[PDB]
């Protein structure tokens, strides 16, 4: 992404693609390293009455 | 002092060789996504001489079953035979001054093929056998075929001599006027040096290692250079015969420096083609050199025959 | 760091020329790293260990070791347990 | 980045460029401020013998003008 | 000390520069752990930019990186491979398979580690090792080559 | 559905144009130099070469690395002998012998880790009850000798006290998902 | 140099996977199938967990199948990435293997943040997966996919119509379709020989019957159509991964069943019935109703079989597995007819040969 | 005379090069060090046996095409002859005659490889 733009030019032309569009390599797009905390959801069976496990 | 000049020709040749060693590994490497050597020197200056001091401390291979005169032999007549084709190349003005220059060049060049005939044949091994044969097919279908180009373009030259060929391209390049030849021996040249896509005798995915395959340390060492030496050595041809340097009498520093840019040039390009295409298969070579190059090459060199008979440009005999 | 740079080399670490008294001017080591920074360069998170420390306690190791192979202080193997069966010990008195 | 491979690049130029400035000096320095000369048939050779003979040197890039004529 | 022993640590020293900035392993591969190796090869780690380059034959190999499991059926063939290797030549085990068996350590077929057949030099753990730890390994090596002492030795003596 | 791949649909006929263009891609080599230029435009790229040891390759608080034992904050141990890591272990790579200790607390007296045989699966640290066993994020603990790879219970709780700092904030970014 | 046999001499990389398999618990015997086929781990997972999922007669929540399925495009694209790169380094070309390869660093990325593992993550489960997907991966995977068909353009600029590679592909290795048939091929080969067959369009399996594709299918039979064919599924897969991304659903992880799979450690250290069924599933394992089955799925190099036969036990009591490698390496020697050294090596790259799931 | 030199000194660094190699390092062989490699098991056979060659006919026309050549080459020094209109008619009778046994044996499918 620190390429020139004689030399990205130049690149684009050897390779027929545009290249700067989709680069290879990640800079900024990429999601954080570090997450706020999630919160799972539970399954159909977390519930408190009609959950006999002779039905299931 | 002219054992100072063949100090200086033969001790900057190899230095050469081995950066360009290092330069194919950077060039590989930064075709290939990545770095190549940097760590070792500087900038990965010191690479080759890691290489080659680790080849010449490691100990050579002395197989049971080989025969140890011609496995002697070979690697040191390839190393050999690569610094003699160097001898008489004129930058302008050769360390050996021939009269048949590329008549020498021919002859050198199938003996080279030779150092790796007996080297596959001497190493008994059946890779080693397989990369004897392969290389025997090679060098019938790229012999032929060079030798008429090497005909039609040294008639439109005139003479054998190299000198000869810097005033022919005084005023212009020979690519201009012998492009498709030029093409052809381009490949030729390829195919000479054993570089992809036409190596095949040191295939690494088909056979193991080929013709060396049983070579260790340092006659692996000395094949290694020769190959390498050779490859500078034709993209050299190919630019002294092809891409004529700009040389002017009273200084002929400007011809060594053009001859020295287009050189690299060339080498850089067998670097490039490499890295851009898969092997051909050796029987594929054959057919392409004996069905395409070859009669294009006939008719090229009929033309050639023609052209200044009917220009009235027949090239003097000196 | 530097976030111009791409995914990877957008962090680094110039290692001490000594650590632990070795000299690692050339002897570089990836273990040289001590495990805050460890998780900061192989980008477990975005924060660095000087505006979010670790949490501390009393066994976490105050001096980091790396790698201590084929060194006096290398790890050896050896059985934790105690012996299982007791031997019987002949009295020292001779019976006549 | 790409201009790596300049610096071997470099190596590779300064290796070539020595062999043929440094023979075409040794030429000039071994003939006396002059090209050596090229016997590419016997009327140069002959030539180049009779240079030899005529500067009473045993050389033949020493040459002899109009100093030697009356 | 004496001026000679500087002289031959001096040399020791050029020669294991040499011999750990030219380490070519064999293009000898089993499994999984094969696939990270390549993976080192990938343009992310850069072996060739370490100086690290595969070569076919074992003529030609330095160092062989046992790199997955080691059957009963290929043995003779590992330790064919590494005897056909010259001299100065070392191991690197790669993965749980080629240290000690690993999730095969109790199969019929299996050498319970690649030591049992050649002497190893370097083991590098995991199931596969990431190219970053056979990376470290190879560094390892190189750092352990550095630490020879042959030609003092030989003075020693 | 499906598609085809080299079949060719009816036929475009001879023309000079067309025949002038063949010959011209057979002889002028075209395909073969646009591959060059294909391999020209990686040349004038940027490597993706990271700087190893300098740079290392990311990684996740899951990462898979090298065991360790973990303690309270009081700094009890965690493991409570209970033989789950050794039971679900699926290359037998642990070894757990056990006694009450001195103030008749359940603890182990071995607890040995082959990691030659650890496939480095994480079933140990995801079948502990009390989160004792983990595998930390250190990768690069390669030995000279097999033996420095078989762990004892003095080596895995050295490695839990030289990585807490690091592990602790590796469960604390990841328990919340497990 | 002509080839007149093939005799593969195989079972240097046999390891006893089956009888070990038959002596360990099934979620024991779980990470033997990532190092089967290691270069499709993920799907090898999900054939062995439908499987056994097919024996419990239970089936994973649907936001563990679309992961499910998305893991397998993503381990599609990395097989057919090493088939194709590797073929070409074994004809000559090894660039493509290059920058392929860093896209497989990228997908190795992609494991290592889900599992911790960048091969044998041992994620895909009988029950779904291991764990729910952390914040940010799939804008990452959307990431790393809109970027990709362009570099499948660039080695397909760098192969497909070089004359090189033709000569070297085109016209080796010709299998008919009805020899396809009796020598038992599948996935690539058939489709190669020009037959009409993916187990994912015919027998589908968890959402597969949900997304669309389309299926490469050759006409020639040869080793430029299998290649043609693995580009284009890759293409393909890519179409899938990115209707994955658009369709994942909400939901839970793990079927809500504490005697298959095992509870939340939150509601493990604080439950008495989660304790005893994470003692339980951790110690014994589940039990699974004594029964034979088959399960196969379509694989990146072809059918991949599970014949599972359980006594009623937590253990397996059988465990056959088939893949397609052992297949095709047994008509090695048949499609080699006719052919040279180069041509046997270029038949062996576009067979797509992996020998841990040929051995076992 | 200094062609020979220059020559004599390649050899000389070749030779010197190569007694290098094999007196420098420590040397330790044994048998299966020297046993001939055939990719880690033993070879079935020797690799002195005969070894099938499929482009024979190919090599003996490269011999009659190579004595073409040896024909063709003192071209340079035959286009300063006089008489250039029988140079020129002989020197294309040659190279057509060439090109019609070349198209014969292409026709005749000798340029093809056996088996
Ligand atoms: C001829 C071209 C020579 C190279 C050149 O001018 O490159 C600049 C530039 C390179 O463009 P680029 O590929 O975008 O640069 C990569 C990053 O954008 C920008 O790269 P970066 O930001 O990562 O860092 C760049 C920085 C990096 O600085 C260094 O590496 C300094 C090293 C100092 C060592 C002491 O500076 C340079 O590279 C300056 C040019 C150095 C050329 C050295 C040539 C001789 C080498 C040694 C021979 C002996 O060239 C051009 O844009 C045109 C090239 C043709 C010019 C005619
Ligand atoms: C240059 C290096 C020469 C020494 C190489 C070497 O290490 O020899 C091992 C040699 C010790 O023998 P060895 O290694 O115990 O026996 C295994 C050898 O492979 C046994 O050697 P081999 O199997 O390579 O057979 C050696 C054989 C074949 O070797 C040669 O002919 C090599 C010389 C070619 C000239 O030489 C002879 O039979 C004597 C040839 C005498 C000169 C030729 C005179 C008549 C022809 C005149 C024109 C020649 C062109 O010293
Ligand atoms: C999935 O299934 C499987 C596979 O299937 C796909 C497998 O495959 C498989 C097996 C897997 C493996 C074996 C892994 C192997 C990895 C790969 C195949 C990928 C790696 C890729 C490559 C090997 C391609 C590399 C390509 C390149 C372009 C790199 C360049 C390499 C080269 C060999 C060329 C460069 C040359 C060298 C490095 C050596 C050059 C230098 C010298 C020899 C030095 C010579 C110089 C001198 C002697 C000069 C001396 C003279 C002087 C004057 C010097 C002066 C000195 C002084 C001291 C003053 C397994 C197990 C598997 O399961
Ligand atoms: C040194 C100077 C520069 C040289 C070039 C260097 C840069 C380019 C390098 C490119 C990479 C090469 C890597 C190796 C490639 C190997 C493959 C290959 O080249 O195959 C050869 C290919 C072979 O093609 P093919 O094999 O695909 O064709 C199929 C052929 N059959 C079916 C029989 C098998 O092309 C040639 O053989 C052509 C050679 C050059 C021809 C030039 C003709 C020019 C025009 C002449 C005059 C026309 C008009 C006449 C008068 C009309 C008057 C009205
Ligand atoms: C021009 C390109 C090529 C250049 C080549 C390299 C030139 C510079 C070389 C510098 C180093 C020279 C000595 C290399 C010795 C390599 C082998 C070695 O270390 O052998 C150890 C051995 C050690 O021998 P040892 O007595 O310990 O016992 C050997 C036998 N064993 C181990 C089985 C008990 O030999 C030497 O130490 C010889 C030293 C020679 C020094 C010459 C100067
Ligand atoms: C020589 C060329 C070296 C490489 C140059 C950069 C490569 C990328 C160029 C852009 C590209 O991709 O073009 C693809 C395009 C091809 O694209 P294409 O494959 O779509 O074909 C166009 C369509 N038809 C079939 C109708 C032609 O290349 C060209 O158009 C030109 C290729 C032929 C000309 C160059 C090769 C022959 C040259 C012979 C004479 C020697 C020249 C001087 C050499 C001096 C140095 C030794
Ligand atoms: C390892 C063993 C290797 C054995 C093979 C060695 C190969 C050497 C390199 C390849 C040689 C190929 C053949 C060359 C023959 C001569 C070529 C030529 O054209 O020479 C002519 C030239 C001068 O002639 P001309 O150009 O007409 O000039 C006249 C006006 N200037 O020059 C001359 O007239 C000079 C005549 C002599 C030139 C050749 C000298 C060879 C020296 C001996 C080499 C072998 C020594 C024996 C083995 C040693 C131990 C291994
Ligand atoms: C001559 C005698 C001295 C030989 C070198 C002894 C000192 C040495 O080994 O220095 C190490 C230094 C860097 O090498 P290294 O330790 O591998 O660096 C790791 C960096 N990532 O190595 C270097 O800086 C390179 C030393 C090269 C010595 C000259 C080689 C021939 C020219
Ligand atoms: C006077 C004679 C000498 C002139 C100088 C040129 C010398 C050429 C020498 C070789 C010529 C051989 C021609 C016949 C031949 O063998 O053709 C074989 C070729 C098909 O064989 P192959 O290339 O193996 O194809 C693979 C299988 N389909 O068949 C073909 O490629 C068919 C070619 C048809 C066209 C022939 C040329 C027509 C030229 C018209 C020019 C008009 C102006
Ligand atoms: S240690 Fe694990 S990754 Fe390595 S070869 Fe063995 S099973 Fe494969
Ligand atoms: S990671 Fe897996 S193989 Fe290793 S000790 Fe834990 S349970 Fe055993
Ligand atoms: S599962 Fe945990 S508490 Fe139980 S024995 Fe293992 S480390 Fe100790």
């Amino acid at each position: 992404a620190s390429a020139t733009r004689v030399i990205q030019k130049l690149r684009n032309w050897a390779s027929g693609q545009d290249l700067q569009a989709k680069l290879q390599l990640r800079y900024q797009e990429i999601a954080k390293r570090t997450q706020p905390p999630p919160k799972l959801p539970v399954g159909p069976s977390h519930k408190l009455s009609n959950n006999y496990y002779c039905t299931r | 002092m002219f054992f100072i000049n063949i100090l200086t020709l033969l001790v900057p040749i190899l230095i050469a060789m081995a950066f360009l060693t290092l330069v194919e590994r950077k060039i590989l490497g930064y075709m290939q996504l990545r770095k190549g050597p940097n760590i070792v020197g500087p900038y990965g200056i010191l690479q080759p001489f890691a290489d080659a001091m680790k080849l010449f401390m490691k100990e050579p291979m002395r197989p049971l079953t080989t025969s140890m005169s011609l496995f002697i032999i070979a690697p040191t007549l390839s190393l050999t035979l690569a610094l003699s084709l160097w001898v008489p190349l004129p930058m302008p003005h050769p360390l050996i001054n021939l009269n048949l220059g590329i008549l020498f060049i021919l002859a050198t060049s199938s003996l080279s093929v030779y150092s790796i005939l007996w080297s596959g044949w001497a190493s008994n091994s059946k890779y080693s056998l397989f990369g004897a044969l392969r290389a025997v097919a090679q060098t019938i279908s790229y012999e032929v075929t060079m030798a008429i180009i090497l005909l039609s373009v040294l008639l439109m030259n005139g003479s054998y001599s190299l000198q000869t060929l810097i005033t022919t391209q005084e005023h212009m390049w020979l690519l201009l006027p012998a492009w498709p030849m030029a093409m052809m021996w381009f490949i030729s040249t390829l195919a000479e040096t054993n570089r992809a896509p036409f190596d095949l005798t040191e295939g690494e995915s088909e056979l193991v290692s080929g013709f060396n395959v049983e070579y260790a340390a340092g006659p692996f060492a000395l094949f290694f250079m020769a190959e390498y030496t050779n490859i500078i050595l034709m993209n050299a041809l190919t630019t002294i015969i092809f891409l004529g340097p700009l040389y002017y009498i009273n200084l002929p520093e400007l011809y060594s420096t053009n001859f020295m840019m287009e050189a690299l040039l060339l080498s850089s390009t067998f670097l490039w083609i490499r890295a851009s295409y898969p092997r051909f298969r050796y029987d594929q070579l054959m057919h392409l050199l004996w069905k395409n190059f070859l009669p294009l090459t006939l008719a090229l060199c009929m033309w050639h025959i023609s052209l200044p008979i009917f220009t009235a440009g027949v090239p003097p005999y000196m | 760091e530097d976030n111009k740079q791409f995914f990877g080399r957008h962090r680094w670490v110039i290692y001490t020329t000594e650590m632990n008294g070795k000299n690692t001017f050339w002897d570089v080591d990836g273990s040289m790293v001590p495990p805050e920074w460890h998780r900061w360069l192989h980008c477990m998170t975005d924060d660095p260990p000087t505006t979010n420390p670790p949490t501390a306690r009393k066994f976490i190791w105050t001096n980091h070791k790396f790698n201590v192979s084929a060194t006096p202080e290398q790890y050896v193997p050896y059985s934790t347990t105690r012996k299982k069966i007791h031997e019987w010990v002949p009295p020292s008195t001779p019976y006549k | 980045m790409w201009f790596e491979i300049l610096p071997g690049l470099a190596i590779m130029g300064v290796c070539l460029v020595i062999p043929g400035v440094s023979t075409a000096y040794i030429h000039k320095f071994t003939n006396g401020g002059k090209e050596k000369r090229v016997a590419r048939v016997q009327y140069q050779w002959y030539l180049m013998e009779r240079d030899r003979r005529i500067s009473g040197v045993n050389r033949y890039y020493v040459s002899k003008g109009l100093e030697n004529i009356d | 000390r004496s001026r000679a022993e500087y002289v031959v640590t001096k040399l020791d020293d050029l020669i294991n520069w040499a011999r750990r900035s030219s380490l070519w392993p064999m293009t000898f591969g089993l499994a999984c752990c094969a696939v990270e190796m390549m993976h080192m090869a990938a343009p992310r780690y850069d072996m060739d930019r370490f100086g690290v380059v595969f070569r076919a034959s074992p003529r030609q190999a330095d160092v062989m990186i046992v790199a997955g499991t080691l059957t009963n059926k290929m043995a003779p063939a590992l330790r064919k491979v590494y005897d056909q290797m010259p001299e100065p030549r070392y191991v690197v085990s790669m993965g749980s398979c080629a240290n000690g068996g690993g999730y095969y350590h109790y199969s019929y077929s299996v050498v319970r580690g690649c030591d049992r057949i050649v002497p190893v030099d370097i083991y590098v753990p995991g199931c596969p090792p990431t190219a970053e730890a056979l990376l470290y390994g190879i560094l390892q090596l190189q750092r352990k080559i550095k630490r020879e002492q042959k030609l003092k030795i030989w003075y020693r003596r | 559905t499906y598609k085809y791949v080299n079949k060719k649909e009816q036929e475009s006929e001879v023309d000079m144009k067309s025949a002038t263009d063949n010959a011209a891609r057979i002889l002028m080599w075209t395909e073969l130099i646009r591959g060059l230029g294909m391999t020209l435009s990686y040349l004038f790229r940027e490597p993706a070469t990271i700087n190893y040891p300098f740079e290392k390759g990311p990684l996740s608080p899951r990462f898979r690395g090298e065991h360790a034992l973990r303690r309270y904050p009081s700094g009890e141990e965690r493991c409570i002998a209970c033989k789950l890591c050794e039971a679900i272990c699926p290359a037998q790579a642990i070894t757990i012998e056990a006694e009450p200790r001195a103030d008749g607390s359940r603890r182990t007296t071995r607890y040995d880790i082959d990691m030659t045989k650890c496939i480095y699966c994480g079933f140990c640290q995801e079948a502990c009850p009390v989160d004792a066993i983990v595998e930390g994020p250190n990768f690069e603990f390669s030995t000279e000798t097999h033996e420095e790879l078989l762990y004892n219970k003095e080596k895995l709780l050295n490695n839990g006290d030289k990585w807490e700092a690091e592990i602790a904030a590796n469960i604390q970014a990841d328990y919340l998902y497990r | 140099e002509m080839v007149r046999k093939c005799d593969p001499h195989i079972g240097l990389l046999h390891r006893g996977t089956e009888k070990l398999i038959e002596y360990k618990t099934y979620l024991q015997a779980l990470p033997y199938f990532d190092r089967l086929d290691y270069v499709s781990m993920m799907c090898n997972e999900q054939a062995y967990s439908i499987a056994v999922e097919k024996l419990l007669n239970i089936q994973p929540p649907p936001r563990a199948q679309w992961i499910r399925v998305l893991f397998g495009e993503i381990t599609r694209i990395l097989n057919h990435i090493m088939a194709v790169t590797t073929h070409a380094l074994d004809i000559g070309a090894m660039t493509p293997f290059f920058w392929m390869f860093e896209e497989r660093e990228k997908m190795f990325e992609f494991y290592e943040r889900v599992s911790g593992a960048r091969m044998h993550a041992a994620y895909i489960r009988p029950g779904g997966v291991h764990q729910d997907l952390p914040l940010g991966l799939l804008d990452d995977i959307y990431e790393f996919s809109k970027n990709f068909s362009l570099r499948i353009d660039e080695v397909e600029e760098m192969l497909t119509n070089n004359r090189i590679w033709r000569n070297r592909t085109v016209d080796i290795g010709v299998v008919t379709a009805e020899d396809a048939l009796n020598y038992g091929f599948s996935g690539v080969m058939l489709r190669g020989s020009g037959i009409q067959w993916d187990l994912r369009k015919t027998q589908p399996y968890d959402v597969y019957d949900q997304v669309e594709f389309d299926v490469p299918i050759g006409s020639r039979g040869d080793c430029y159509d299998r290649y043609l064919c693995r580009v284009e599924e890759m293409r393909q897969s890519l179409r899938i991964i990115e209707q994955c991304l658009n369709k994942m659903p909400p939901g839970e992880i793990k079927v809500d069943d504490a005697k298959v799979s095992p509870p939340k450690r939150a509601e493990m250290k604080t439950s008495m019935e989660s304790l005893i069924h994470h003692f339980k599933l951790y110690t014994e394992g589940y039990q699974v109703p004594p029964g034979a089955t088959y399960t196969a799925i379509e694989a990146p190099k072809g059918e991949f079989g599970v014949y599972l036969v359980s006594d009623g036990s937590s253990r397996p009591y059988r465990c056959k597995i088939k893949a397609p490698g052992f297949a095709h390496l047994a008509g090695l020697d048949k499609m080699s007819k006719g052919h040279m050294l180069a041509d046997v090596v270029a038949i062996i790259g576009t067979q797509d040969i992996v020998f841990g799931e040929i051995d076992r | 005379m200094n062609l020979y030199t220059v020559i004599f000194i390649n050899i000389l660094l070749s030779l010197t090069l190569i007694l290098v190699a094999f007196w420098l390092p420590q040397m330790n062989l044994y048998s299966e060090k020297a046993n001939p490699y055939e990719c880690g098991f033993d070879p079935t056979s020797s690799a002195r046996l005969p070894f099938s060659m499929k482009f024979f006919l190919v090599a003996i026309t490269f011999l009659l095409f190579d004595l073409e050549i040896a024909l063709l080459l003192p071209l340079p020094w035959a286009i300063q002859t006089i008489k250039t209109s029988t140079m020129m008619i002989m020197a294309f009778i040659l190279v057509t005659i060439l090109s019609l046994g070349l198209a014969y044996e292409w026709t005749q499918k000798g340029l093809e490889w056996t088996e």
